[PDB]
């Protein structure tokens, strides 16, 4: 067993830096358990969005509407990363999809970190596979959890 | 200078009957989305600040507790269905609702509540005769025992989160019911426990009782973990000396005894542990904490302990191992001990848990649900419950009718056929009664997202041609033979549900006044 | 066509073109609704059928479904469709350019 | 206190909206299981619900939406 000793000039500094280790410990925990990783920065969502979008046109049926919607929902992640960085989410997403279609499907990230360029291969922004897999599946399951609710009855609180 | 009421309420007249209907329909509307294997879940916030999520009509209505003096009749009759049949509570309210809906315009046209109720009573008798005629007496014909029960659970799990994993969970359900007494199948004997983590297909079937392994205290784990033929002892008392929470003062008559009190308490726990050794137990359970001294003593005596066991589990352990629970340690006899064929520790959920296995005396079993989220595990439990019930009923009651609305449509047909010879006002009521029977295949289609109009029209044509078992298919939006597809339920479900729905219908419609005493 | 051609566009133009193409569906959607047909069903059938057809597939109120526009004699002069595209675009241009109104007397 | 931890923020968000509570339950599962996506799973789930709103308004049954989203998720992971 080990203990992580954190110091700092104030309570909030120690509390946040200490909790920062918690997050990093979770990352390295997952990397040890499952060696499979994917690139982050929203690159995975763009790749998955493109794949679902291309497959949607193959449905030729009612489901086509949901498949396109699902892809558009994925786009909201790299767009959020743009907006929270002060970037144009429309120019950003256009660039993200364009690079992964015109040049190579290889993961293309966003400039959220203020680095000279995107292309996370040289930037080392990496998420565990099991993390991104669960993120997509669990968010979808939750959406279904709410969509299937057709009646809510709320009583008081004792 | 005198009045009649002083805050005493009474309301009488036909308007009260219609008002009673409207309140009763409101209950139907709360429950109508719960019908069918694709029924929607309802969120109820109780006064205890806990939230309940379920599409089980019995759960929902029992928690709803409609206050209106007339609508409470729907609550009572649903509870009767829950006690007498055990299923169909959603369909009893729905059928009762639609019958009362049709009673309303009949009352407006000047048809007395007696004439409406009289026609309903006749219509039920006509329907019940058809339901019996439609019933099939079938067990393992052109099949075997597990073959039917496998198909039954597999059907229940269709189009669920565990659809692709049915090959794993269907076995659990079939084994769970067949592990019970074959003369009296009681769903209460099948326990379900939620363990987070892992994939759903990794769920485990256990013949005995699992524990939650509540230990975190330093010094634990250093006790044997496996036994071949253990004796099992259950206590209602704790076995700990110094807890991480509690404490005590030391008060003595002599200074030399100051230290003695600390060791005296050690002896008091030791002596209790020693009497357990004299009993000859191999595993010792308690609903209360078991501490370090108990673990170190028991380990050196080759005894395993597990405390803080849920009260529900302690009772089930006794039901598994065939022993008897005791509060004291001085009065324990070997006849109080149970026996298992195995004690082991499992890795279910990627975390260690204790369990008994292969208990020769068991009347119960335990199902362990795995999954990546509590919400998904909850969905698995609901799917298992329905799968267990249909397996239980298919094994218990061989007298069946086709489900999926197939019976309601065949009953609807014969009711309309009878109206061809029923003259007078009775013709109006027998028609309305037949109409009510159609709401079931309707709301089954609507709740499933189907074109209910198209499916209902095809069902009417099919039965008119003599296709008496066709109903709503939920895997493909069409109609098909629910008997051949093994979409079964006992005949008594339709007989008792229809009798019960009418009884509530007529009782509510019979009331022309409500009296309320206030103050 | 515009949904696919938009894939060659970049930036705001790519997103706006997709919105333009979607807006066009208001017509076959409205026709399906007024004809008593399921909106999504009719529009979906047309979109899939135009994988092989070009102008032969459309809504016929006579046949109450998606059928052969030529055999049913459902024809409109080019000028009518062309004018609808132009004038509708000019109107939207004119409306979006209005940021204020002042009185003059 | 000041933080950008989505898990802490959602935990400190105290609400009686039962639908919002379901989103909090999602973030709890991700926080215990993986510990990374506690913000993303709620933002994405909302994005899917936003798409569901338009799909419902266009005449797509909520069940057809739920089934389509499930199959789309399978495609998304298959590519991932």
């Amino acid at each position: 067993t080990v203990t992580c000793f954190v110091r700092g000039s104030n309570k909030m500094i120690v509390d946040e830096a200490e909790r920062a280790l918690h997050d990093s410990l979770c990352v390295v925990r997952n990397l040890v358990k499952d060696s499979r990783v994917v690139y982050g920065g929203g690159a995975a969502e763009v790749t998955m969005s493109l794949a679902v979008s291309e497959e949607a046109d193959k449905q030729r049926g009612i489901d086509q509407y949901a498949f396109r919607g699902f892809a558009q929902a994925l786009d909201t992640i790299p767009m959020t990363l743009a907006e929270n960085s002060g970037l144009d989410p429309i120019g950003t997403l256009s660039t993200l999809k364009s690079k992964q279609l015109k040049e190579k499907i290889s993961n293309i990230g966003v400039d959220c970190l203020g680095y000279g360029s995107n292309d996370m291969k040289e930037l080392f922004v990496v998420d565990p596979f099991i993390g991104k897999k669960q993120q997509i599946l669990l968010a979808t399951q939750l959406c279904r959890m709410i969509l299937k609710i057709d009646n809510v009855i709320i009583s008081g609180k004792d | 200078i005198v009045v009649l009421k002083e805050g005493t309420d009474a309301s009488q007249g036909k308007g009260q009957i219609i008002s009673n209907i409207n309140a009763c329909v409101a209950v139907q509307e709360a429950l109508k989305p719960t019908l069918g294997p694709l029924g929607s879940d309802i969120l109820i916030v109780t006064s205890n600040q806990k939230t309940t999520i379920s599409n089980d009509g019995a759960t929902i209505l029992k928690l709803l507790d409609v206050v209106h003096p007339a609508a409470k009749t729907l609550v009572d009759i649903s509870r009767a269905q829950d006690a007498e049949v055990g299923d169909g509570t959603t369909s009893v309210t729905i059928l009762a609702g639609e019958l009362m809906k049709e009673a309303k315009p009949f009352l407006e046209e000047g048809i007395s509540s007696h004439l409406i109720m009289k026609g309903y009573r006749k219509a039920v008798s006509l329907a019940v005769e058809k339901i019996n005629e439609l019933a099939v007496d079938i067990t393992s014909e052109k099949s075997s025992g597990r073959e039917l029960l496998e198909r039954c659970a597999r059907t229940a799990m269709s189009s669920k989160l565990i659809h692709n994993n049915a090959d794993f969970f269907v076995k659990m359900c079939v084994d769970a019911v067949l592990s019970l007494d074959r003369n009296d199948l009681d769903d209460k004997l099948i326990g379900i426990k939620k363990i987070p983590g892992g994939a759903m297909e990794e769920s485990l079937f256990i013949n005995g009782v699992a524990f939650k392994k509540t230990f975190s205290y330093a010094g634990f784990e250093q006790q044997p973990k496996k036994f071949n033929n253990p004796k099992i002892l259950s206590l209602n008392v704790e076995l700990e000396l110094k807890a991480e929470k509690d404490n005590a003062e030391v008060r003595v008559e002599h200074v030399e005894d100051y230290q003695a009190i600390v060791d005296a308490e050690w002896q008091l726990i030791f002596e209790k542990l020693r009497q357990v050794e004299e009993t000859g137990a191999n595993i010792v359970l308690s609903k209360l904490p078991i501490g370090d001294l108990a673990t170190q003593f028991f380990a050196d005596r080759n005894i395993f302990c597990a405390g803080r066991v849920s009260a529900d589990d302690m009772n089930r352990v006794i039901q598994a191992v065939g022993g008897s629970i005791q509060s004291t340690t001085s009065d324990i006899k070997p006849e109080h001990l149970g026996t298992c064929a195995l004690f082991e520790e499992m890795q279910i959920g990627s975390e260690r848990y204790n369990l008994f296995q292969g208990c020769p005396q068991a009347k119960t079993c335990t199902l362990l649900l795995r999954g990546g989220a509590e919400q998904v595990i909850a969905e698995v439990e609901r799917s298992l419950h329905d799968a267990i019930m249909i397996v239980k009923r298919a094994l218990q009651n061989k007298l069946i009718v086709a489900g999926g609305g197939a019976t309601e449509m065949e009953v609807s047909k014969c009711l309309r056929d009878y109206s061809k010879t029923i003259a007078g006002k009775q013709q109006m009521i027998i028609n309305a009664f037949a109409k009510a029977l159609e709401v079931i295949p309707r709301q089954l289609c609507e709740n499933a997202g189907f074109d209910a109009i198209e499916i209902l029209n095809k069902l009417r044509l099919a039965h008119s041609k003599g296709e008496k078992w066709y109903g709503v298919v939920f895997e493909t939006e069409n109609i098909g033979d629910n008997f051949a597809k093994f979409v079964w339920e006992p005949a008594l479900v339709k007989i008792n549900a229809l009798n019960s729905a009418t009884e509530a219908t007529n009782l509510i419609l019979s009331v022309d006044e409500t009296i309320t005493n206030k103050g | 066509r515009l949904s696919k051609e938009a894939r060659s566009m970049e930036g705001v133009q790519a997103f706006i073109w997709q919105e333009f193409a979607s807006a066009l569906e208001v017509i076959p959607t409205t026709l399906a609704e007024n004809a008593g047909l399921n909106s999504i069903k009719v529009v979906t059938e047309l979109r899939s059928k135009h994988e092989n057809g070009e102008l032969n597939d459309g809504i016929s109120v006579r046949r109450s479904g998606t059928t052969n526009t030529y055999e049913e004699h459902i024809l409109q002069p080019v000028l009518v469709s062309t004018s609808a595209i132009t004038l509708a675009s000019e109107c939207v241009k004119s409306i979006l350019r209005i940021d204020d109104i002042a009185f003059s007397r | 206190t000041i933080t950008n931890d989505g898990a802490t923020i959602l935990s400190q968000m105290e609400l009686d909206n039962e639908i919002a509570k379901l989103l909090v339950q999602l973030s709890k599962s991700q926080d215990d299981e993986i510990g990374d996506g506690t913000t993303g799973v709620v933002v994405l789930a909302s994005a899917l619900l936003d798409q569901a709103l338009e799909l419902i308004q266009k005449g797509i049954h909520p069940i057809k939406i739920a089934n389509g989203f499930d199959e789309a998720a399978k495609l998304a992971i298959s590519k991932l």
